[PDB]
DNA sequence: AGCTGGT
RNA sequence: GUGAACCGGAUUGCCGUCAGGAAAUUAGGUGCGCUUAGCAGUAUUCCCCACGCUGUGGG
DNA sequence: ACATGTGTGCTAAGCGCACCTAATTTCCTGACGGCAATCCTTACCAGCT
């Protein structure tokens, strides 16, 4: 898509401070604190004007603060369920790979609003073994489409792809 | 005529239930998952409940003649005993067995004793069990029993074990997407050692959901299987809406003490029972206001609302109480104003269903 | 002219009997049989029981036909237990019945136009409730379809027919089997080596009393006569609604109407107005009645966006007017005030 | 003339039809395993109780009813249970139960109905307005008493959400909407989902009648438009059987 | 005197 | 209406019963927002009844 | 979900950061309980209608 790049090229763009205050917004919704609305109006308004295609605004909102909380880099072929997985043929098969496996399987039967905490426990086994790249735009576009069963069958065809290899 | 009795209960993060593997109990309801309590464990639990020790009297046991020879104080007879039972059609030490318990015990040990023969022995021993109805656990739950054809006499006979089961729970349907929290416990060694570790890293699994519960009374059939007698009836009535509204799944309660209470009760009186699951197939998401107790009722009443107009049976109003303490949960807050008896109490639904039951009172009946 | 009717034999479940059927085991074939075509023409005329025996079985016994197989469906086999003297004493008999699932299929009936006629104005309006060839297997396809018309050969009228697609990413059978009946070409003809027997042709009906008859195997590969059909016809819901409509031609002037309807002035706050807020969202608006919106000034419209893009989005709004959305809104035009920086856009 | 009572029908978790081994029974439809009741079931649970009976000419001339197997309109999702029958006497160890396996499945369903014009009116019994009678009992007997099972112990008797009545003649099943199984998006229920497939399907095969439907308090309803594709987007009880009584005669 | 539920 | 009719796989079930995830941690050092300004003004003040034509009732 | 309610009259250009960083040992449960029937006969015979 050529909607969701800019977005997240955009997202890149922010400074510290914008950031920071997206930090302190976890787990809230964009209302309770003004500047947290007007910073989302910012990045959300000027890209529907421009390209047809746009993400949901959860989608969008969840990413914004997800990603001022980890702070990764947007690199194509980095998809959640290759370092994912990649990660797990790194484990002890007998007790710690069920552990982790299962706090991978929980993303897949959860809707967009409440995946802040399971993601956020993904993405922080994906800091601690040092993980840099995260595909953002393949990321968003396959979030956006989460509730189709097809994508969510593909992205765990592709954990079980990249734990085979 | 048959009752139904819904409740709407919040949890503490607590495992009631769990199957081989040790997971909460799931169902995929609605194209999602709920967390699930088996009908089964709550039966249970009301049967061995706190208020229903005057009326427990039905025993699921495969050693009746540990039972026989527990009440005899010099007199063995134990393998008398056994053989009499193993070719009463039981075939080992036999299998599951459902009777009442003191009939059992005072005259299976008469018609045991006595020296006057060994297969006729064995087949008024089965009399004796197949007669055993005394008893308004086993009109409730329901019993059969199928003896063996190989391991038995020719001259052995079976009368009808026909017992109707008088009562339909449902299981405990979770009112929203079923989160399964994983629990992770050490066991710690008391005394110290090198290592510095756990004895035993283990798995258990909790769930904390809000369970819409279901039970169903068939009163007609609690009395065609309990004999003409209505008082014991009207006591067991009472003594399960005590024991359901009162006691819990005795489940890992020593590690999860979530002993919490039913925040709903629905009686409605009617010939064609009805659960609310539809009332939420839709998944209740809780917003910022209200808290998941209210937005679940909020769907109930909802729910209410279109199946007493859309589905509405005149011929046969509802007569849709509540358990709200001092109108601390209200129904209708926006248009379900059908709530006729909403109370504050639970002995006064107690009284008022058996009221419309017929000519009893909680006090008088409160003796059989 | 028209010589054929194509009959739609599609439905959930459907069975045409084949012979290895006297006991408990009830067992079909993977072909409509002649009497499994004929049974539901003969409920189609709406009259049955002893009376297609005659002049309706031999009406058309001498008459050659085709069939095509759309998609070969799989066999399913089916629990059933007949209770005899339970709803004699409560014995419970058995049995188990198959079911062939999911199978598309197109009969051919070839050789004159009379009676093809007669039978185009047989399979919609003229009932006896038909079904598919089971009592309890319906047709989900309307079966008058494939209208009729004049192809000479077998192959040409059983191949010159459209081939349906029910979603695009569909596996298609690139070869379409084709049961076809014995052609005597010249009196005398021995049949091919190949040619196994079906018994599939009633001289009586009550009981059933039956010939044999030939039947020859053939192939057709798509492409060369047959083809895909257009799909269209979307089977995907996922409830309509419009977005993002800044002007046609019809917001500009529908914003005035109720900006000076209420006298230039706000409405939970009043002081002069700027822009107009939209309520009810049935459509979010190409074409908006004067009777929904609400002209409201810059800050309550900035709270009302602060209300709408926390917590829910929907298709249900704020509506300031009944005073339930009342203390949110003045509360967050409250922090509006405070903390609103104009520096910083918007 | 001829009566498709096209009907959905939730149910909550609840095993209703057994094979030999006990699981619910299974048809293959548009490419995936669904879960089924057979209609021998559903037939017999029409017939055998009194509520019903408020018939012998219609589930006996033969009988007059077509009544299909229930199509899922999602794929099957079997379930499965584990039982501990307690000793509830204390032995030198606990446990004695059967301890075996029980298994369930919930799921939405979907039926047709065929009533022709002589296939009612032949029917008789002893009346003809009897030919309009009895149907008009069906319409709302066929969503009455859901059928039997493990109800016991797996207590189940929802009642249905929405309900089709067609006075088409020619005998289609709907069957082919759910040629795609129906997944499930946050915003609307399964049911909803169901239910917009079905409208999806209807606002189709007219370009190649009229739609009476049922909605109870209109929660449902057949295409979002002002257009609707039944028009007759009302019911209440016997107000619909009252109306298929003078539409029939 | 036959019939029917059991062996 | 047709190798098809008409047709239950039925009833009995607590998975229960033991479990600290504990030992250790500076959030680190760098930075000017800033260059320019009368809240004044008679010679039509947008009006509508309305005066010998500038007093008189208000939008 | 910036535009459009200007109302004497509302500027604006230059500028926005780099790098070192993430550890491990061991610890992980035994036993007991697991359903019976009924879905074609060595068919005549005697309780009694
Ligand atoms: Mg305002």
């Amino acid at each position: 898509n050529r909607g969701t790049v800019d977005f997240i090229a955009s997202l890149e763009n922010l400074k510290e401070g914008d950031l920071g205050i997206l930090r302190k917004l976890r787990g809230a919704r964009l209302d309770e604190k003004l500047p947290g609305f007007d910073l989302f109006s910012a990045l959300w308004w000027p890209l529907r004007q421009k390209n047809q295609r746009a993400p949901k605004r959860e989608v969008a909102w969840l990413i914004a603060k997800l990603f001022a909380e980890f702070r990764f880099e947007q690199r194509e072929g980095a998809t959640l369920p290759i370092l994912m997985g990649g990660i797990c043929r790194k484990l002890e098969p007998k007790k710690e790979l069920p552990r982790v496996l299962a706090r991978f399987d929980q993303l897949a039967s959860l809707d967009i609003m409440q995946m802040e905490e399971p993601l956020s426990v993904i993405m922080g086994i994906l800091r601690k073994h040092q993980q840099v790249c995260l595909d953002w735009v393949g990321l968003t576009d396959v979030l956006s489409f989460w509730e189709q069963e097809p994508v969510k069958r593909e992205w765990s065809d592709s954990f079980i792809k990249a734990y085979k290899i | 005529m048959l009752i139904e009795i819904h409740m709407i209960q919040n949890h503490s993060p607590a495992n009631l239930n769990r199957d081989d593997l040790g997971a909460p109990k799931t169902c995929y309801f609605g194209g999602v998952l709920r967390s699930r309590i088996s009908s089964q464990c709550i039966k249970r639990s009301i049967r061995t409940s706190n208020d229903f020790k005057a009326l427990l009297g039905g025993v699921r046991t495969r050693r009746l003649a540990d039972l026989i020879q527990q009440e005899a104080g010099e007199t063995e007879c134990w393998k008398k005993a056994q053989e009499i039972l193993n070719k009463c059609g039981f075939k080992n030490t036999k299998m599951l067995v459902f009777m009442s318990k003191d009939k059992i015990k005072d005259l299976a040990r008469i018609v045991l004793d006595n020296s006057l023969g060994l297969t006729e022995a064995a087949q008024q021993v089965a009399n004796v069990i197949a007669q055993a109805t005394l008893a308004p656990d086993i009109a409730l739950c329901g019993r059969m029993l199928e003896p063996n054809d190989k391991d038995k006499d020719k001259k052995v006979k079976w009368s009808n074990t026909t017992v109707e089961a008088a009562l339909q729970v449902a299981h405990a349907i979770s009112t929203h997407i079923a989160r399964p929290e994983i629990d992770y416990f050490v066991a710690a060694d008391d005394v110290p050692g090198e290592d510095a570790g756990a004895g035993h890293i283990g798995e258990s699994m909790f769930a904390s959901a809000c369970f819409y519960k279901y039970f169903s009374i068939d009163w007609e059939q609690l009395v065609k299987n309990l004999k003409g007698d209505t008082n014991l009836a009207a006591h067991t009535v009472g003594a399960f809406l005590l024991a359901a509204a009162k006691t819990n799944p005795s489940g890992k309660q020593n590690s999860f003490a979530a002993h919490n209470y039913p925040d709903g009760i629905l009686v409605e009186f009617k010939n064609s029972p009805i659960s609310y699951a539809n009332a939420f197939v839709r998944p209740v998401s809780v917003v910022k206001e209200s808290d998941l107790v209210e937005q679940s009722i909020g769907q109930l009443s909802n729910y209410v609302n279109d199946i007493r107009l859309g589905y509405y049976d005149e011929q046969s109003p509802v007569i849709g109480f509540w358990f709200s303490p001092n109108n601390r949960y209200p129904l209708g807050y926006k248009h379900s104003k059908l709530a006729s008896r909403n109370i504050g109490n639970l002995n006064e639904l107690v009284g008022a269903v058996l009221d419309y039951i017929g000519g009893f009172k909680w006090e008088e009946v409160q003796k059989s | 002219p028209p010589n054929t009717l194509f009959l739609r034999l599609e439905g959930a479940l459907q069975s045409w009997g084949s012979n290895e059927a006297k006991f408990a085991l009830r067992r079909t074939a993977d072909a409509p049989t002649k009497s499994g075509v004929l049974g539901l023409l003969c409920a189609a005329m709406g009259i049955g029981r002893a009376e297609a025996a005659d002049s309706w079985l031999p009406k058309l016994a001498n008459l050659r036909m085709g069939v095509r197989i759309d998609r070969p469906g799989i066999r399913w086999w089916d629990f059933h237990t007949v209770g005899a003297g339970q709803r004699t004493r409560a014995e419970t008999l058995l049995s188990r019945r198959e079911y062939l699932a999911d199978a598309s299929f197109l009969v051919a009936l070839q050789g004159e136009p009379e009676l093809v006629a007669k039978l185009s104005a047989a399979l919609a309006k003229p009932v006896w409730a038909i079904y598919l060839g089971r009592k309890s297997c319906p047709p989900s396809r309307p079966v008058c379809e494939h209208p009729p018309g004049f192809y000479n050969t077998l192959e040409e009228a059983l191949s010159a027919v459209p081939l349906q697609k029910r979603w695009h990413n569909e596996p298609l059978p690139q070869i379409l089997p084709c049961v076809m009946d014995w052609i005597p070409g010249y009196d005398g003809e021995h049949a091919p080596d190949d040619a196994e027997i079906h018994y599939d042709l009633p001289v009586s009906f009550q009981p059933p009393r039956h010939l044999p008859r030939f039947v020859i195997r053939r192939e057709l590969v798509v492409g060369e006569d047959v083809q895909v059909s257009r799909e269209t016809g979307t089977s995907v819901w996922r409830p309509k609604g419009t977005r993002a409509d800044y002007n046609n031609s019809e917001y500009k002037k529908v914003r005035a109407e109720r900006l000076v309807m209420d006298h230039a002035a706000c409405m939970v706050c009043k002081a002069p107005a700027t822009t107009v807020q939209h309520v009810n969202y049935r459509r979010a608006g190409g074409k908006e009645i004067p009777e929904d919106l609400r002209a409201l000034c810059r800050l309550c419209a900035d709270a009302c966006t602060m209300l709408e893009y926390g917590s829910g989005m929907t298709t249900n709004r704020i509506d300031p007017c009944d005073p339930i959305w009342r203390e949110r809104i003045l509360a967050k035009r409250k922090e509006i005030v405070e903390f609103r920086s104009r520096g910083q856009r918007f």
